[PDB]
């Protein structure tokens, strides 16, 4: 579902779903409000992990971290 | 600073960025100046830390030859 710009992912059991989360063996993110994150990189447990600016998808990519 | 530091054993090992609140770094720093007064009785010398200072500042571009364009064309092949 669509709201306000965003995709949010609302489940079978009709529950908001926030946080990192394989959906259909696809992995992707969702913050506090329940928005899905595209092109844009995101810290989970111990990882730094990039997804896609199209689909949303977690790919490989280089961060400017700190500065280098 | 507060990295590199954390990464020599001086406290929790941290990913700090310029994004960090500036309260929450300054908090950082004085555990690590408590830590560095510890191993400055432990070990009775400062020299450790000379040599602490001197490797992070090398670190850091502004401070290093990142800034200052080396280049290798014409004469400038000998030293930078």
């Amino acid at each position: 579902e669509n709201h306000n710009g965003y995709f949010v992912y609302i489940d079978a059991s009709g529950k908001q779903v926030t946080g990192l989360q394989n959906i259909d063996g696809n992995l992707q993110y969702f913050d506090d409000n329940g928005y899905q994150v595209k092109g844009s990189f995101r810290d989970v447990n111990g990882k730094h992990i990039y997804f896609d600016s199209v689909t949303g998808k977690a790919s490989s990519n280089v961060d400017i971290v700190n500065g280098k | 600073y507060l990295n590199f530091m954390s990464s020599k054993g001086l406290g929790i090992t941290t990913t700090y960025t310029a994004a960090t609140s500036q309260k929450t770094l300054n908090d950082a720093a004085f555990v690590i100046q408590t830590a560095i007064e510890q191993q400055i009785s432990l070990k009775k010398s400062t020299e450790w830390l000379r040599d602490a200072i001197d490797s992070f500042v090398k670190t850091q571009a502004n401070w290093n030859k990142q800034t200052e364009d080396e280049a290798f064309d014409g004469l400038q092949w000998l030293q930078g």
